[PDB]
């Protein structure tokens, strides 16, 4: 089918990137659960903010996510879904899960199980 | 203060190898500098653009802030910078600005031709603008060039020391001082000394009185001396050690530490600076609340 | 008869007549989380002028009882106030722990390099980092010390204690230097510090990672050589 070439030489500039968008996000995640554990939604709209400029970082460098991050993270407003509204299934649909925005996250699920994602299939994936 | 930056080295070419006469003369000039008053000495070095630039990182300056100015400066109390005028006439194949620029100071030029002038403006980041007082002006500096590249940046340069060398010297210096001085719109000018002896030293008044006898104001100068002469030092103080005036490698203390300042307080080996723990996020508040410093 | 007309080339003609005459609920709040941050940081404000007012009728210096009086005697106000000793290890621990791991900071010091150090510091965003107005045009604006809630493109935005006060910081960067503090694990044996401008960098974060600095005319940092 083709030439089979496998690099470990990690640019500097991509990892540079990757671990500024990681610490944003460990960031906002840590932000929104010492805040959850303790009281009532203080500064939500605050870590949010740092999502939404992770999600414009992504528009710079071009780089994409493991669909883990972006089903954590919502499409409009981009807030982290830790703490949803409601989640519901088989009502004559697949499954829904609501969110405070308004915004909403569903998936197919009624259809077929053992489907999987690109990057979750056996081999496609090489760690580190 | 008062910054003197062009006294020139006693090597031209790599080649030779400077004697101890001229190294103790040069600590005699120093303590000259030293005895009336002064505050910056940045000290110059001449190459030639059609030379052949050695392959080293530690071998391009023969300068050695360190092991004997370093020691001239706890008996002095006054500080060193390693600058290079770039003599270029050509566009040749020698460019090598990436490593002679981060290994010195200060960047500077010495141009001869039409064309070499206008891409010395144009494209290569230096600091300062040296013409050949000694000799005549290539063509013509005109009004509009040299205002958009001190509004870009880079200042010209006067070096009253050259008049002191001849006789015959003098006509063409004041020739050239007079048209730089009408063509840059008094704005970039920066005086210094390029005496290579102590016997041609001068104090401030002295050179205030040089400066009004040449053609430009004397509060003018003064304000070249404080403002024009200590900001083209940072320009490019910030640009080899920091990154292209963006995050700095200096410590920003009360009034002891700066990065023009504090040169031995910050490691010269590459870029860092070794400083104790001033900044406590634990116990700390405000500046005027605090009680142990 | 003079040419200089006052009245006739300005308050009467047609074109100058246009110039001045001679003779004379919680869906609405996070549509958008810029606006939304925006309330945050007023009501912030809001709540420690509050704050402040209830703590000079509560006649008490101390702030450890004076958050006591406010949980008995004010509930709804004590819901939006910051927590700075709360603050502190949430957001400390994790930037010196990425500063250690981005820069390659170990154990190992002496095979350091400094360029791409500050390249990867001109990389990295500094949301969440702590920072000190070292010198500055205002001289009230100096010794301030802060942590990074958020960037904006040119004012800056922190968090500092007194004995009272939790008021949000917003500090200008045009014509102010900062510094910050990056330890090393031996105890008080070596430590690097650094330094920033912030009129220097005038963009947005999302501009920061893209943006590749260039020279300036820089004249106008006279006060960094002045004070
Ligand atoms: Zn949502």
């Amino acid at each position: 089918n083709g030439t089979l070439l496998v690099p470990p030489p990690r640019t500097i500039a991509n990892q540079d990137h990757f671990h500024r968008l990681n610490y944003l996000y460990q960031i906002s995640a840590y932000q929104t659960r010492a805040r959850q554990k303790a009281r009532t939604d203080a500064h939500t709209p605050l870590a949010r903010n740092y999502i939404k400029s992770m999600d414009l970082i992504s528009k710079k460098t071009k780089t994409s996510l493991l669909p883990t991050i972006k089903r954590t993270i919502c499409k409009k407003c981009h807030r982290l879904l830790w703490t949803p509204k409601k989640l519901e299934i088989t009502s004559d649909g697949a499954l829904s899960v609501m969110c405070g925005c308004g915004t909403v996250k569903r998936f197919n699920i009624g259809a077929d199980p053992n489907y999987r994602t690109y990057s979750e299939r056996e081999g496609n994936l090489l760690n580190s | 203060m008062l910054v003197d930056l062009n006294v020139p080295w006693p090597q031209n070419s790599y080649a030779d190898k400077v004697t101890s006469q001229a190294v103790n003369n040069l600590i005699k000039t120093l303590s000259t500098l030293h005895m009336l008053g002064y505050t910056h000495i940045a000290i110059n070095f001449t190459v030639n653009h059609s030379e052949k630039f050695p392959n080293d990182v530690k071998l391009l300056n023969p300068i050695d802030i360190k092991r004997r100015f370093g020691e001239l400066m706890d008996r002095t109390g006054l500080k060193l910078y390693s600058r290079i005028t770039l003599i270029i006439d050509d566009p040749s194949k020698g460019q090598s600005l990436s490593k002679i620029s981060q290994a010195f100071d200060i960047v500077a030029a010495l141009p001869i031709s039409e064309k070499g002038l206008t891409l010395s403006t144009t494209n290569l980041d230096i600091d300062l603008l040296t013409f050949q007082y000694g000799s005549r002006l290539p063509t013509f500096l005109k009004h509009k060039s040299i205002c958009s590249c001190v509004n870009r940046g880079v200042k010209l340069e006067i070096v009253y020391g050259y008049a002191l060398r001849d006789v015959q010297a003098r006509r063409q210096f004041v020739s050239n001082v007079r048209s730089v001085i009408r063509s840059s719109r008094s704005r970039g000018i920066v005086i210094g000394s390029g005496a290579m002896s102590p016997l041609e030293c001068r104090n401030i008044l002295g050179v205030t009185s040089l400066i009004k006898n040449l053609g430009l104001p004397s509060d003018r100068c003064s304000k070249a001396m404080g403002d024009l002469a200590s900001l083209v030092l940072l320009n490019g103080r910030l640009r080899n050690k920091s990154h292209k005036q963006t995050i700095v490698t200096g410590g920003g203390s009360g009034n002891g530490d700066d990065v023009v300042n504090d040169v031995q307080g910050i490691d010269d080996v590459q870029t860092i600076k070794v400083v104790k723990r001033s900044m406590d996020a634990e116990q700390l508040g405000h500046a005027s609340k605090r009680h142990k410093p | 008869m003079d040419r200089t007309q006052t009245f006739i080339k300005d308050c009467l003609f047609t074109k100058c007549l246009e110039d001045p005459e001679k003779p004379f609920d919680y869906q609405r709040i996070n549509k958008n989380s810029k606006i939304a941050l925006r309330e945050y940081i007023n009501n912030c404000k809001k709540n420690t002028k509050k704050c402040l007012k209830l703590a000079y009728e509560n006649k008490i210096t101390d702030k450890e009882d004076l958050l006591h009086y406010i949980e008995e005697k004010h509930p709804t106000i004590y819901e939006s106030l910051p927590q700075y000793v709360d603050f502190v290890p949430m957001y400390k621990e994790l930037w010196i722990n990425y500063i250690k791991e981005l820069l390659n900071i170990t154990k190992n010091l002496k095979t350091f390099n400094g360029s791409l150090a500050l390249l990867k510091l001109s990389m990295a965003d500094y949301n969440g980092a702590l920072l000190r107005v070292t010198k500055s045009k205002n001289k009230t604006l100096i010794g301030l010390q802060g942590i990074v809630i958020w960037d904006s493109q040119k004012f800056f935005i922190m968090i500092v204690k007194g004995n009272i006060i939790d008021e949000i910081k917003c500090i200008p960067k045009k014509g102010t230097v900062f510094q910050f503090e990056i330890p090393i694990s031996d105890d008080d044996d070596s430590a690097l510090r650094y330094s920033i401008l912030g009129d220097r960098f005038k963009y947005r974060s999302v501009d920061r990672a893209g943006r590749k600095f260039k020279s300036r005319r820089c004249d106008d940092m006279l006060y960094y050589i002045q004070n």
